[PDB]
């Protein structure tokens, strides 16, 4: 049998394990390696320029930022499972004596008497919520964020760098 | 502007009445000399400008 | 022995404070405003001589 | 004719308009105290300013 | 501007252990198939030679 | 302007990426001076739920020489009192 | 009445002192030096005091020249 | 650690001979004490961890 | 049953974190700190107590005000006759300022009349100088006089008689009872009490408390911190002088106040009463009268560990177990240290001591597994 | 006669009962030290014992520590940390392998 008390703390402490949705803050897509729409990057193309370090470097940047956001996925993945134990794991705790491991029934009291609002700026009430065991899937997560795009840097500036000219020698 | 508007202020600042005094007076000290500075400066520049 | 040693009273102190209600007693004043506090007798004699802090 | 006088009264009125200064966003305090404690100087001297 | 300042930043790194765990496998068991006694006993036996075993 | 280092890499929006799209990286944003801790001890010790930071302050540093002499006077007595105590002796 | 002398300080050696006012009632009308360390006291101590970031970094700026 | 075996004592492996002859020590009433079994404890009788750093099965004595 | 409740209390919200913005009080308040008002219901009986430090003029005419408009059957004042005679001569003074510029003249009241016998005469050698040695250690100045009567009291008195109203005299600070009382106190030396008062502020709470009241006291001057003064403050007086001389405090603050209480409360004639006594007898005798009169502010029994969240530290813990349990299932290990969060109070980072909850009786303990990964199943639950 | 029980981490495992003990000693010791400071002020878990504005006083977490150390047959180490409140008390407490 569990109290109205009970299941009051139940569903208040059942929020700490909701995910984040990281879907709707990251732009998802993956980069096409520069040989899908370059002639001479392609090694299958009669036109195609051996060049080792451009290539290189090219492949590179292209599999850092799959890799990037396979790890993105696969982490959102992990947090949400682990929420989800957390979620719907067994709490003995809540049955054991009231005052010795368990709050008392009157519940949390305060005794102080403040005069004045706390500030928002408190470093510990940020902090404890800010960085919790449980979140470590998707804190340290590398995303590019959503935002408005420009035209100078995400639609000019690959088209000139794509058509720079290419020399066999 | 936006942000302070819908999540308010941080708090309030814990400073004493003889420095949020001084600091006006000293506020209205450095515009009076800056318009002395304007004008001393344009009595000297007049014949270059 | 094998079992590590408490006395009597720590078991008795520990068993009080199981209790819900438990608060400390040995107290000249009723700072927890507890309704049942009882004040102590006082350990001062007629030369008030330790009462100096 | 940018007057002294007129010109001090505007700035103070600039000054203390800009919103910077608002009472509101100020807790005084004495300062010199070594804990925070709240301004003690008397009621017609808070009214004075 | 606005779009960034309306959505979470990409986080920065940080360097705090979360629920550390060992970099071997599991502490060698007091009783089993393979305890620390059967690695102690290997100490006394070491030998680098020239042919096989 | 940040006092702590976890508040200042939270949430950073002035990071390079971001100032790259305008191209404009002003001399008063240098991480040189962007953070600055305070000059009074701090550290985490464990609470009920998570590390809490705890302050350790012990002195204050903004005493004057009036309430110096005020607390040595007593010194200066004592040493004028044992003086004619051996010039007595 | 020792104590009202020796342990009663004046309220000047403890309260932040305030800005000379006639050090700037009645100033010369040239821009030499002694004006413009009046202002580059002013400001720095300003900057010193101040909560403002708007005028601070204004201040700064005017304070190099 | 180990609880105290009231004379059944067999250490789990060989500890080393930290000593020859044993160490008057003045004991606390009622106070937990970690005796060192392993016998490489840098802090005399009691046990100081090198016994997690040395490959054994004998467990610090808390009695 | 003795009613032990907190009296002369100086600490505010020791259970906050203050500091900056975020203070513990405020102090000032005029009106609230001085003005008291108790009821006895048993006799029908309305008491209006006023602690006065006699050094505002804010607070003089704001008790002149309260006596014209309560009209009080009587009025207790803690003066004697000789300084109500040397007021009701000084005439034509509304001003505090004014009034100190006779501080020395109603100085006069303090006749302490003695025989100059041998035993009287070493008293009052010892007596003095003590005074002497106490008045250094106050350090108050001419502008902040709490223990001599001045123009509130003087105001008290005067629409008094205008209202042809009783008047009840408790006498100056030291008057002939508690000269009586200090002469039978033998603990009394100048030498003593200086020794005693240099090594009171055991204490940087102490010594801090003390610079703040005194540093607050010279920059606002008498009057502004007479208004400022509160019952905090005051209790933090109390326990100084307690702190300085405990045997001279005993007499000159908890007996004066038992006095002051049993005038009030067995010989006052009327039903409405108006009492005008130093602000530091103020909390002894509204504690008296609420223990008497059975009308203490009902107070709800504080839990000590009513203010712990127990329940978080559990699910804290278990959360940690739990998130280990899986990291070790996950890596086919097991866990590394069993500290939720790394703190360098144990130098387990760097020493051979660890942290590991992994205790047990014998092979046959089914507390063998618990805390490690083989006490949860492949669905990362307990067993 | 009261058997004591064969477990050893009882104050782990009983938190509530950790933090009375540690609150009825803080309390014990500090009226013992300072009367006039805390003798009408309670002790809870949230009490703290540093001034108003932070700073704290040696003398009086040293008298805490010592009060700690004699109470649970420990011994807190001074130079690690410093006992300015009953949550850092209780941590320490909990930290420490051998409390009784
Ligand atoms: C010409 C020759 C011809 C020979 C022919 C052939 C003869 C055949 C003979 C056959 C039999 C021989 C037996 C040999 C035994 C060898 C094996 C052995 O003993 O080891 C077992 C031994 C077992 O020990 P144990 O018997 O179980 O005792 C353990 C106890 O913990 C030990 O602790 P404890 O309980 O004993 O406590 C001691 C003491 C602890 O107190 C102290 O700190 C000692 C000093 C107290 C003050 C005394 C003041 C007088 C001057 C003292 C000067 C030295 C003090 C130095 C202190 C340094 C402190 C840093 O207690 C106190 O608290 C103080 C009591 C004081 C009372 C005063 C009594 C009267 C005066 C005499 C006092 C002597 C005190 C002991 C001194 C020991 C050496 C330092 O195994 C080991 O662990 C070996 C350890 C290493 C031993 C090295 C030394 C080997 C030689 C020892 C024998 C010496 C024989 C010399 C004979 C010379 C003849 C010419
Ligand atoms: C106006 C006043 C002016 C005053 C001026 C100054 C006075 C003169 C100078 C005094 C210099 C003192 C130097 C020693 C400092 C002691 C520090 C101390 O008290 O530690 C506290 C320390 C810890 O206190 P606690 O934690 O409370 O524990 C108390 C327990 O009772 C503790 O009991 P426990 O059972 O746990 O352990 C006690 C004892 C128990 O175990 C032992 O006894 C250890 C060694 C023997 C083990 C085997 C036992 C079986 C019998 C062995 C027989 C050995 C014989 C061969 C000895 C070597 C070759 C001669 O074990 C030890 O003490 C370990 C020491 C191992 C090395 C011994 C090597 C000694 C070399 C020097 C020999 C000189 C012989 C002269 C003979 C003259 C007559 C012919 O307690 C003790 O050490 C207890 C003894 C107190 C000191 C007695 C000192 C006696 C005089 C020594 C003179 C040394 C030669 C002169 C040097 C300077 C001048 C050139
Ligand atoms: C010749 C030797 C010279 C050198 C040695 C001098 C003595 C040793 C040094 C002493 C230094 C420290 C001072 C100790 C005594 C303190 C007394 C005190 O404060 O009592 C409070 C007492 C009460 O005052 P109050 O409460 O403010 O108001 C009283 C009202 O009148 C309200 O009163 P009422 O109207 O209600 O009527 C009562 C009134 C009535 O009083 C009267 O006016 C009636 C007058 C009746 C006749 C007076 C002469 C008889 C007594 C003479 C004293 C004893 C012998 C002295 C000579 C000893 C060596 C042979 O009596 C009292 O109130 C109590 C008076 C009892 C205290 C004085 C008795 C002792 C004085 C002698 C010194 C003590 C140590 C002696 C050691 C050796 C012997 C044991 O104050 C006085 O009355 C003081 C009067 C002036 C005293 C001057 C010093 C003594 C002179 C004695 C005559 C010596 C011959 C003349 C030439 C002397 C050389 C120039
Ligand atoms: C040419 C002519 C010129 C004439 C010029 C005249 C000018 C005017 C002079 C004015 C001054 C004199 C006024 C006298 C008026 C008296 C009126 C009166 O009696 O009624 C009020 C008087 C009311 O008394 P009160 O003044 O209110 O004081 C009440 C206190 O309870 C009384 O107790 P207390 O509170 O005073 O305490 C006493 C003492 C209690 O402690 C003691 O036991 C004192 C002794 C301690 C040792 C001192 C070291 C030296 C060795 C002393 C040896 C003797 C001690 C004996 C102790 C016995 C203990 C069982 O206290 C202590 O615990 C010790 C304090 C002492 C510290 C050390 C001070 C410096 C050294 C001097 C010490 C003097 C102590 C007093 C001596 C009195 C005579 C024995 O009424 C009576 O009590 C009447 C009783 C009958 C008395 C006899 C009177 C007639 C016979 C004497 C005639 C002498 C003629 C000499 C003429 C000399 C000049 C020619
Ligand atoms: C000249 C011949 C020889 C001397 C003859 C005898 C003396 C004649 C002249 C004096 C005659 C009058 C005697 C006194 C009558 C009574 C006066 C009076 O009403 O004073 C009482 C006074 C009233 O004042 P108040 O209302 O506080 O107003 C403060 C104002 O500042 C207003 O303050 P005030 O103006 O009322 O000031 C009072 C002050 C008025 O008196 C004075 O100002 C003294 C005047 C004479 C002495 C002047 C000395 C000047 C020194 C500097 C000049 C250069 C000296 C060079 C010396 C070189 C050689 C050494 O009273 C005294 O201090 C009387 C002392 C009399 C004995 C004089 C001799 C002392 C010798 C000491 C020697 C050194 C120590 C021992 C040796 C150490 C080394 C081994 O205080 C009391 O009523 C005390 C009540 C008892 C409880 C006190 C608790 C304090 C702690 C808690 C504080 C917080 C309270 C709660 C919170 C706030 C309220 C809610
Ligand atoms: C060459 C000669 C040099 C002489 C220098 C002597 C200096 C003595 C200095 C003593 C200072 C004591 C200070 C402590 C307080 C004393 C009491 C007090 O406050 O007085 C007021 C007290 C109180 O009296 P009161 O109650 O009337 O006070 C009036 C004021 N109201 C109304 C406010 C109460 O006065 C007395 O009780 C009497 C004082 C005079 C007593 C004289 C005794 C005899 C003295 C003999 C000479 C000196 C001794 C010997 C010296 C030898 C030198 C070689
Ligand atoms: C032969 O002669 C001798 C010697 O040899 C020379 C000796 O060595 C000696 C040895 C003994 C000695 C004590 C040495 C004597 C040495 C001496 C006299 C020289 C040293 C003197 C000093 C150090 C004192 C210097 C201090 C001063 C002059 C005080 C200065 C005070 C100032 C400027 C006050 C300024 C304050 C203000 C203007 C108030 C401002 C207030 C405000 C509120 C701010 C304004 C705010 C607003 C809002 C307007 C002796 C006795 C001797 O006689
Ligand atoms: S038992 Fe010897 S070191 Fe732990």
């Amino acid at each position: 049998k569990l109290t109205a008390s009970d299941e009051a703390y139940l569903n208040e402490v059942r929020q700490r394990y909701v995910t984040p949705d990281m879907e709707k803050w990251a732009y998802l897509d993956y980069k096409k390696h520069p040989s899908t729409t370059l002639s001479h990057y392609d090694h299958k193309s009669k036109d195609y320029v051996e060049s080792e370090r451009d290539d290189y470097n090219a492949d590179v940047a292209t599999n850092s930022h799959n890799k990037l956001i396979d790890d993105f996925k696969r982490n959102l993945q992990m947090q949400r499972k682990v929420h989800d134990i957390l979620q719907k794991m067994d709490r003995p705790y809540l049955r054991g004596v009231p005052g010795v491991t368990k709050n008392i029934s009157a519940g949390l009291q305060d005794y102080s008497a403040p005069v004045s609002k706390k500030s928002q700026s408190d470093p510990n009430d940020f902090y404890r919520d800010a960085y919790r065991n449980e979140n470590r899937w998707i804190d340290q997560s590398v995303f590019t964020p959503k935002t408005s795009k420009m035209t100078h840097y995400d639609v000019e500036w690959p088209k000139e760098l794509a058509s720079r000219p290419v020399t066999k020698k | 502007k936006q942000f302070e508007e819908r999540y308010g202020r941080a708090g309030q600042i814990n400073i004493s009445k003889v420095t949020y005094s001084t600091l006006i007076d000293v506020e209205k000290a450095v515009l009076k000399m800056d318009r002395l500075f304007r004008k001393v400066a344009k009595f000297e520049n007049r014949a270059f400008i | 022995r094998k079992e590590l040693w408490r006395s009597q009273d720590a078991l008795q102190e520990e068993e009080l404070m199981v209790n819900e209600n438990w608060y400390p007693k040995n107290t000249q004043y009723n700072i927890y405003n507890q309704p049942d506090f009882i004040k102590p007798k006082s350990g001062s004699g007629a030369a008030a001589d330790d009462i100096r802090i | 004719p940018e007057d002294e006088g007129i010109e001090q009264q505007l700035d103070q009125q600039e000054v203390l308009l800009s919103g910077r200064y608002d009472p509101k966003l100020y807790d005084f305090q004495e300062g010199y105290t070594k804990n925070p404690e709240d301004d003690q100087t008397s009621l017609i001297e808070k009214k004075a300013f | 501007v606005q779009s960034q300042h309306s959505v979470p930043a990409s986080p920065i790194r940080n360097q705090r252990h979360i629920n550390p765990v060992r970099e071997s496998g599991p502490l060698p068991s007091y009783d089993g198939t393979y305890t620390m006694e059967d690695i102690r006993a290997v100490f006394y036996n070491t030998t680098v030679g020239r042919d096989y075993c | 302007m940040f006092r702590w280092l976890f508040l200042y890499w939270y949430n950073s929006t002035d990071t390079p990426s971001a100032i790259a799209k305008v191209n404009l990286w002003s001399y008063i944003n240098l991480r040189l001076f962007k953070a600055r801790l305070s000059s009074s001890i701090a550290y985490y010790i464990l609470g009920l739920n998570n590390l809490e930071l705890k302050k350790l302050k012990i002195f204050y540093k903004n005493t004057y020489f009036d309430y110096i002499y005020l607390k040595s006077i007593p010194c200066l007595f004592l040493i004028i009192f044992f003086t004619n105590l051996y010039l007595f002796l | 009445m020792i104590w009202k002398y020796l342990q009663r300080t004046n309220r000047g050696n403890i309260i932040q002192a305030g800005l000379q006012h006639r050090k700037f009632e009645n100033l010369p009308f040239k821009q030499n030096f002694d004006n413009l360390t009046k202002a580059y006291d002013l400001r720095m101590w300003y900057i010193s005091n101040s909560p403002h970031e708007a005028k601070n970094l204004e201040y700064v700026n005017e304070l190099e020249a | 650690s180990i609880p105290y075996q009231e004379g059944k004592y067999r250490p789990a492996s060989i500890p080393m001979v930290a000593g020859f002859f044993p160490y008057n020590c003045y004991l606390q009433q009622g106070k937990v004490y970690s005796w060192c079994s392993c016998g490489i404890s840098q802090s005399g009788p009691w046990c100081d961890g090198l016994c997690n750093s040395v490959v054994t099965r004998c467990r610090p004595v808390v009695f | 049953m003795i009613s032990a409740r907190a009296v002369h209390r100086f600490l505010r919200n020791p259970n906050l974190e203050t500091g900056a913005a975020f203070r513990a009080g405020t102090r000032f308040d005029p009106f609230k700190n001085t003005l008291t008002v108790l009821k006895d219901p048993q006799n029908g009986r309305t008491l209006y107590l006023i602690g006065t430090t006699n050094s505002s003029t804010l607070l003089a005419n704001r008790t002149k005000d309260l006596v014209q408009k309560e009209k009080p059957d009587a009025v207790f004042v803690q003066t004697n006759k000789e300084w109500w005679n040397l007021a009701k001569n000084i005439q034509d003074v509304k001003c505090q300022q004014e009034l100190n510029r006779y501080n020395d003249l109603l100085s006069q009241a303090y006749t302490l009349s003695l025989d100059n016998t041998i035993r009287n005469l070493v008293f009052k050698a010892k007596f003095y100088s003590w005074l002497f040695v106490i008045n250094w250690f106050k350090a108050f100045p001419d502008d902040f006089h709490p223990f001599i009567p001045g123009l509130e009291m003087k105001f008290a008195i005067e629409e008094a008689n205008k209202q042809n109203i009783p008047v009840v005299l408790g006498g100056l600070e030291v008057d002939d009872v508690t000269l009586s009382a200090l002469k039978v106190e033998p603990r009394l030396d100048p030498f003593s009490q200086l020794y005693y008062g240099y090594r009171a502020l055991h204490n940087s709470f102490w010594r801090r408390e003390h610079f703040d009241n005194y540093a607050t006291l010279d920059v606002v001057g008498g009057e502004a911190y007479a208004e400022s003064m509160d019952r905090f403050r005051t209790n933090w007086f109390v326990k100084y002088f307690e702190k300085l001389a405990p045997y001279q405090k005993k007499i000159i603050v908890d007996q004066k106040d038992l006095d002051l209480f049993y005038a009030l409360y067995r010989d006052t004639p009327g039903k409405k009463i108006v009492a005008v006594v130093n602000q530091w007898h103020v909390p002894g005798i509204e504690n008296h009268w609420k223990s008497a009169t059975n009308t203490h502010e009902p107070l709800k029994a504080i839990n000590p560990i009513g203010d712990m969240d127990i329940n978080k530290y559990m699910e804290s813990q278990l959360v940690n177990d739990t998130l280990r349990a899986f990291v070790s299932k996950v890596g086919k290990t097991e866990p590394a240290t069993w500290k939720n969060y790394s703190t360098i109070y144990h130098k387990d980072n760097y020493e051979a001591e660890r942290v590991r909850h992994v205790a047990f009786v014998d092979h046959k303990d089914p507390h063998m597994y618990h805390g490690l990964p083989q006490d949860y199943d492949d669905n990362i639950k307990p067993k | 006669y009261n058997f004591p029980e064969y477990r050893t981490g009882g104050v782990q495992a009983n938190p509530g009962i950790t933090a009375k003990r540690i609150i009825k000693c803080i309390g014990e010791r500090l009226r013992k030290y300072d009367p006039a400071r805390w003798e009408n002020v309670p002790i809870t878990f949230k009490t703290h014992f540093r001034d108003e504005n932070g700073y704290s006083d040696v003398a009086t977490s040293i008298q805490i520590h010592d009060a700690l150390e004699r109470e649970f047959g420990i011994d807190i180490k001074d130079r690690l940390a410093l006992v300015t409140d009953v949550e850092t008390a209780f941590y320490i407490v909990m930290s420490h392998h051998d409390p009784l």
